[PDB]
Order: structure tokens, then C-alpha cells, then sequence
RNA sequence: UUCA
RNA sequence: GCCCGGAUAGCUCAGUCGGUAGAGCAGGGGAUUGAAAAUCCCCGUGUCCUCGGUUCGAUUCCGAGUCCGGGCACCA
RNA sequence: AGGGCUACACACGUGCUACAAUGGCGCAUACAAAGAGAAGCGACCUCGCGAGAGCAAGCGGACCUCAUAAAGUGCGUCGUAGUCCGGAUUGGAGUCUGCAACUCGACUCCAUGAAGUCGGAAUCGCUAGUAAUCGUGGAUCAGAAUGCCACGGUGAAUACGU
């Protein structure tokens, strides 16, 4: 790489919705709390069902006519 | 919004159709009519063709499109501006 | 990138034994990944390019190369030698790091994702697709940005066949719809 | 006078008052602390939504009796303003007459 | 004065100068002042930095300036991401809460430029 | 000042 | 080649010794009339031909030009 | 059966709230009328900021219900300021009723709470309890109008003249 022409290139952790540590050597520069990793994300698995959040379906099943 | 004591509401035709959907495949959407229906868990993942008054236009159900009603994504008037 | 060593052991451990090869060199491999935004409408707004290429600088790690048009046409009003598009070629551990980031923290974050195509190939294993909800990458703040421009991204492989392309993609499991 | 709408009205009203007191004990299930809040008042709304819409105490129109005029109805006489004034000026209506004060 | 990063006025009775927060109207104002436990119409100038600290740890219970900023941000972006009737009214600059448009609704409408 |  | 004159809004034009854009026309909306005219109320409308230096500050002072007009001009 | 009649670069006519110190809000307390009501009115009583939920008498009635009239007055606070003025605008959390409140309701709760600093040419109404304001109710009403109709409290200005 040419020196002093590219964005910062620090290494960052896969700060997912559950915190599965899958480090990323990226440009974001911060441990961006994302959703997308083995823990807490869909297509990190088949037959997707996000386990339990505040989200929508959680409070919907909380009211639900319970 | 709906009275909480009454809980949600949804018409049984769409209810049972989307039950069959979550059961045995969903490659096809649902050609419902009941725009007012509460989005349930077992509708997520589909691309339901919700009625706009003349057409049953598709809308994919997302985990955020759960606390809503079906018609909310089928606009009813073709707006173009002046 | 861990994905490169994942390759170095597992992907050969799969492909050598599947396609019953007679060399590790004979094993198909990925060499470069070129990302591109062929903006085209930036003919009017000069600043849209700097607006556009900023995503390559963000999504990819390298300050992009802005590509200049090749022929002044009549159909799109463009003049030859004009800042029409932008690209980033990612190879080495840069390629592997970006591909890890992609397939892990951005690809599954695609909304309404029935999956990728199983046919996007030139006929010579060099895969090529294109995303449109680019903010799926956590590299975009998507709140101070201007537009939601997509791109088209190609993965050049040494696989001289589309079957070998499918195999080398499913190596890293490549949703494939 | 488009008698079809008057017949609509009488049909809806007759059906509603025949199914009377059924939707009553269906809807009462929905406002009370019983039903486990998940089963009985839940199947009650299904029962209701299956029930005829043409048989509710609200889907009717409350049209007149003379010629079923849509607007201007008056529950006190079941007539439009027009025909109640006609009956008044005819003397049909007991106690009715132009008043001032 | 400095609480929540904002600079609420001085010589302005606390029960009203508390409301200077983008995220605290009169309701949260009275509630926070009661939960902290100070007299009503005292001017903010007569309130010590320790009183500011009590009010700080108390407003640390309610939503605050930047919290409400990002909250309204995320809510409207949620409506957008859904792309519903409400989200489209938002994005196209029209009334949202179900009103008439043809003549009134000038706030959602804009000025009379053309 | 005009209508017509 | 000499002296003079000018360009200003969407058209007709003002004024400059620097403190700063006007009016008519115009268009659009409105008011009045039974209806429109005129009228009236409003709004719109300027990078002052162009570029450049001068002074706390320019259409205005200057330089350097773009045109257009007038008058006078060398006999390669 | 859904949809729209509730669309919206835009003009115009009504009416409501404002742009506030005779005024903003808190406390205290009082002075009216006109009604309406039987799947209706709903007492009292507990809870929920609160919509209301529950309980659910009496009332086809000079008897129970809507029932605080408000504007008022006393005390207080605000202190001439996009204000402690507004309250539209949105976000979220509900209540109601309706088979059903997304398009397309009223109400309640939380927070930003906006143009708005008395309005141009012009133009409307009003001669007395009249306008000006303040609140009240009824019909239409499954719900749902600032609308319509009706009610009652304060309560003036100027008429020289054609
Ligand atoms: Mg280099
Ligand atoms: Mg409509
Ligand atoms: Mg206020
Ligand atoms: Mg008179
Ligand atoms: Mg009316
Ligand atoms: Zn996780």
C-alpha cells in the first residue's frame, strides 16, 4: 500500500448482538456493535429465528392476548 | 391502537392460510384481503401479496414488520405529484 | 485473515479430494476481488464521485481508483476520459480480510435475503455479483451519508470452470440462494 | 327508490336481531378477567369474526320508514326531515306544530 | 445550570427551568424534582453543585438530551426502514398522524413558494 | 372607460 | 490607429464623487366589478457586459478586454 | 371483499385556536340555564397520571345519571420576553367502541412543543342584554364536529346626520 494515502486500518472485534469474538481488521476504527455473527445472527444458522430481543416479536408475544 | 384487553385481532382465513404456510412451504405469497390483520410470528419470512383495493401487491415480512397491520405496506392511491 | 488459513488447510483438504487433483497448484483459488461503482450519473455532479468513492474508501480498506470513461458516447452524453466510475482491487490478506468481513458481518445482514445467485459466472469460474443495500456493511454510518448506492463486486478465480466456481464458493459456504 | 337498499336494511336488521344475544355472550368473553386471557376470549374473537358482519348492531344504516332516505333520519319518528315536516303540516303527528318562544 | 450538558437559565424558578431539556417536559420536570426532594419555586442560581449532582443522578433515570435525540432518530429511521404509510409520509414531507392535507397542515406542508 |  | 458612448431583472431604462440596487414594464397570486378593463395590494425579479488591481469598503475608481455606435485617421 | 369519496405543486369561502399582562399557571371557593336517558343514562366506591377498567343502585324520571358550567372572586406564581405565550408537528406508551380504530376516529399519557410580535389592498357582522367573550346541553350518533340547533353568566360603542 502507498504510505499516507489510505484510511485507518486498525483491527476490530465482531461486536455482535451477542458479542461473538470474530475479529475484523477493518476501516470502521471502532468496535461497532453489530448484529451479524455466529451468536445472535440468522444466516449464521439455518431456519432462522432470532432468539430473544426487545425487538418486535418479543413484545408482540408479550401482549399477544396473553 | 387496539385495546390491549382485547389483545390482537386477525381474521381466521389469513390466520389459517399462514399456518398452512409455516407448515408446508411458502415459496408463494398469500393473496389475502384483510389489510387490518395483526402481523404474527408465523408470517415472518413470507412475501405476502396484500390487497391495495385493486391489487394484491407483495411485501416481505421482516422482524420489524411484526407490530403492524398488513395494509401498511400496500399503498392505496397512486400518488405522482403535480 | 483467518479465512486465508481456513483456505490453506480446509479448502484444499476438500477440493483436492473432491476433484481428485494431482497437484496443489492445480487447486483453484481466488486471487483478487474488484469492487466497482460505475456511477455514470456523476457526469452532472462532480462531487458525487467524491461522494461515491468514499464508500470504497470505507467498505474497502484502500483509497479507490476513480475510473475514467473509455469512449465519448451519444447515448449517455459522456465525454471520453471522464470521471465516470470507481474501483478497488483487493488482493492479499487485504482481499481475505475484506471477504471475511463481507461474508460474515455484511452478507447475512442483507435484508430480504433469499440468497445469492447460483449462476453468476463468466463461464470461467470468476464469480461476479453486486449488492444494492451497501450499508449492510458496518463500514457505512448510513446516517450522515447521502445515498444508498450499491456496487458490483467480482471475485477473480483461477478456476477455469463454473462447477469449480460453485465448489470454491461453497468452500466459504457462499449462500447460493 | 332503489328498493334493493331498503331490503338490504331489513335483511341486516332481521339477521342481527335473530343472532341477537349470541354476539353478546361472545363479546362479554373479551372484557372479563376470566378466559385465561389466552384461550376462551381468544377463540371468542374467532367466533365473532366468523359471525355475519351483516348481523351486527352497527352495520345497519338506520334508514327511514317512508322511503328509506339515507340522511336526515329522525329516531323519534323514523322519517326523514322532509316527511316529518309533511306529516306535521298535515296534522298526522300528535302534539306536533310550529313552535316559537 | 450545566446539568445534562445543557445550560438551563439562572434566576428562573427551578420547577420551570428544569424543563429546558430536550427530553423532559413538565411531567419529567416535576417528577425528577420530587424524586430528588427540593422546594418548588427556588431559582436555579440558589442550587448548589451537589444539588446539581442529585439532579444529575436523578435525570440519569429519565431519557436525556442526546438520548432523546438518538431515540427520535432511530424511531423515524425505523419507520423509514419499514417503508410504510407513516414512513412514506415522513420521507415525502406530508402529514403523518392522519389529518387533512388539501389546504391545512401547513407545518407538514411547507411555505407557499410556488 | 367598457360591455351586448 | 484618435476622441467620445454604452451594456444594470424576465424587457425600457437610472444613479454614481465608494458606505447601497430603483422605477416603469413585466409575470404570478390576490383585492374590486354582475363580468372582465384599467386601478389597487402584494410577491418575484439583480452576482450591475467580462476579467483584474486600486481604497475600512466599488456598477460607481482604475487597468485589460467583449461587443455596438458616432466623429476623425497614417500612402508597406 | 378491499378502495375512495379523508387524495395534494395549488387558489378561495367559512369557523376554531392563537400571536398573551383585562394576560400563563397553582391553590381556595361560589354563581346559571337548557336538556336528555331503557340494549339508554348510569349512581355511589377501588384502581389505573389518564383515557377508562371493575363494581355495577336508581332513573322512562321536578327523584338516579351526564354534573366541574365556565367566565367569576381571594391568595399565589410568571414579569414584557418564540416568554412559564402558543400547542399546531412528530415520536413512543395506552383507553374507548366497533365483527373490525393501517389507509381512515375520539380520548389519554410522555418530548420536542412550531408559523405566530395584531395582519395589505380590501372586507363582514352588530343598535341592545345587542354585539364581544365565557362556558352548557340536544339531535345526527356503535363511536366520532371547533359543525348545526338550543341554553344560560358577564356584558359595553356610537348614531350628529343622508
Ligand atoms: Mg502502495
Ligand atoms: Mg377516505
Ligand atoms: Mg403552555
Ligand atoms: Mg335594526
Ligand atoms: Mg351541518
Ligand atoms: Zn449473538
Amino acid at each position: 500500500m502507498k504510505k499516507d494515502i489510505h484510511p485507518k486500518y486498525e483491527e476490530i472485534t465482531a461486536s455482535c448482538s451477542c458479542g461473538n469474538v470474530m475479529k475484523i481488521r477493518s476501516t470502521v476504527g471502532h468496535d461497532l456493535n453489530l448484529d451479524v455473527c455466529s451468536k445472535c445472527h440468522p444466516f449464521f444458522t439455518g431456519k432462522q429465528r432470532d432468539v430473544a430481543t426487545g425487538g418486535r416479536v418479543d413484545r408482540f408475544n408479550k401482549r399477544f392476548n396473553i | 391502537p387496539r385495546s390491549l384487553k382485547k389483545g390482537p385481532f386477525i381474521d381466521l382465513h389469513l390466520l389459517k392460510k399462514v399456518e398452512k404456510a409455516v407448515e408446508s412451504g411458502d415459496k408463494k405469497p398469500l393473496r389475502t384481503w384483510s389489510r387490518r390483520s395483526t402481523i404474527f410470528p408465523n408470517m415472518i419470512g413470507l412475501t405476502i401479496a396484500v390487497h391495495n383495493g385493486r391489487q394484491h401487491v407483495p411485501v416481505f415480512v421482516t422482524d420489524e414488520m411484526v407490530g403492524h397491520k398488513l395494509g401498511e405496506f400496500a399503498p392505496t392511491r397512486t400518488y405522482r405529484g403535480h | 485473515a483467518k479465512l486465508h488459513d481456513y483456505y490453506k488447510d480446509e479448502v484444499v483438504k476438500k477440493l483436492m479430494t473432491e476433484f481428485n487433483y494431482n497437484s496443489v497448484m492445480q487447486v483453484p483459488r481466488v486471487e483478487k476481488i474488484t469492487l466497482n461503482m460505475g456511477v455514470g450519473e456523476a457526469i452532472a455532479d462532480k462531487k458525487l464521485l467524491d461522494n461515491a468513492a468514499a464508500d470504497l474508501a470505507a467498505i474497502s480498506g484502500q483509497k479507490p481508483l476513480i475510473t475514467k470513461a473509455r469512449k465519448s458516447v451519444a447515448g449517455f452524453k459522456i465525454r471520453q476520459g471522464y470521471p465516470i466510475g470507481c474501483k478497488v482491487t483487493l488482493r492479499g490478506e487485504r482481499m481475505w480480510e475484506f471477504f471475511e468481513r463481507l461474508i460474515t458481518i455484511a452478507v447475512p445482514r442483507i435484508r430480504d435475503f433469499r440468497g445469492l445467485s447460483a449462476k453468476s459466472f463468466d463461464g470461467r469460474g470468476n464469480y461476479s455479483m453486486g449488492v444494492r443495500e451497501q450499508i449492510i456493511f458496518p463500514e457505512i454510518d448510513y446516517d450522515k451519508v447521502d445515498r444508498v448506492r450499491g456496487l458490483d463486486i467480482t471475485i477473480t478465480t483461477t478456476a477455469k470452470s463454473d462447477e469449480e466456481g460453485r465448489a470454491l464458493l461453497a468452500a466459504f459456504d457462499f449462500p447460493f440462494r | 327508490a332503489k328498493q334493493s337498499m331498503k331490503a338490504r336494511e331489513v335483511k341486516r336488521v332481521a339477521l342481527a336481531d335473530k343472532y341477537f344475544a349470541k354476539r353478546a355472550e361472545l363479546k362479554a368473553i373479551i372484557s372479563d378477567v376470566n378466559a385465561a386471557s389466552d384461550e376462551d376470549r381468544w377463540n371468542a374473537v374467532l367466533k365473532l369474526q366468523t359471525l355475519p358482519r351483516d348481523s351486527s348492531p352497527s352495520r345497519q344504516r338506520n334508514r327511514c320508514r317512508q322511503t328509506g332516505r339515507p340522511h336526515g333520519f329522525l329516531r323519534k319518528f323514523g322519517l326523514s326531515r322532509i316527511k316529518v315536516r309533511e306529516a306535521a303540516m298535515r296534522g298526522e303527528i300528535p302534539g306536533l306544530k310550529k313552535a316559537s318562544w | 445550570a450545566r446539568i445534562a450538558g445543557i445550560n438551563i437559565p439562572d434566576h428562573k424558578h427551578a420547577v420551570i427551568a428544569l424543563t429546558s431539556i430536550y427530553g423532559v417536559g413538565k411531567t419529567r420536570s416535576k417528577a425528577i424534582l420530587a424524586a430528588a426532594g427540593i422546594a418548588e419555586d427556588v431559582k436555579i442560581s440558589e442550587l448548589s453543585e451537589g444539588q446539581i449532582d442529585t439532579l444529575r443522578d436523578e435525570v440519569a433515570k429519565f431519557v436525556v438530551e442526546g438520548d432523546l435525540r438518538r431515540e427520535i432518530s432511530m424511531s423515524i429511521k425505523r419507520l423509514m426502514d419499514l417503508g410504510c404509510y407513516r414512513g412514506l409520509r415522513h420521507r415525502r414531507g406530508l402529514p403523518v398522524r392522519g389529518q387533512r392535507t388539501k389546504t391545512n397542515a401547513r407545518t407538514r406542508k411547507g411555505p407557499r413558494k410556488p
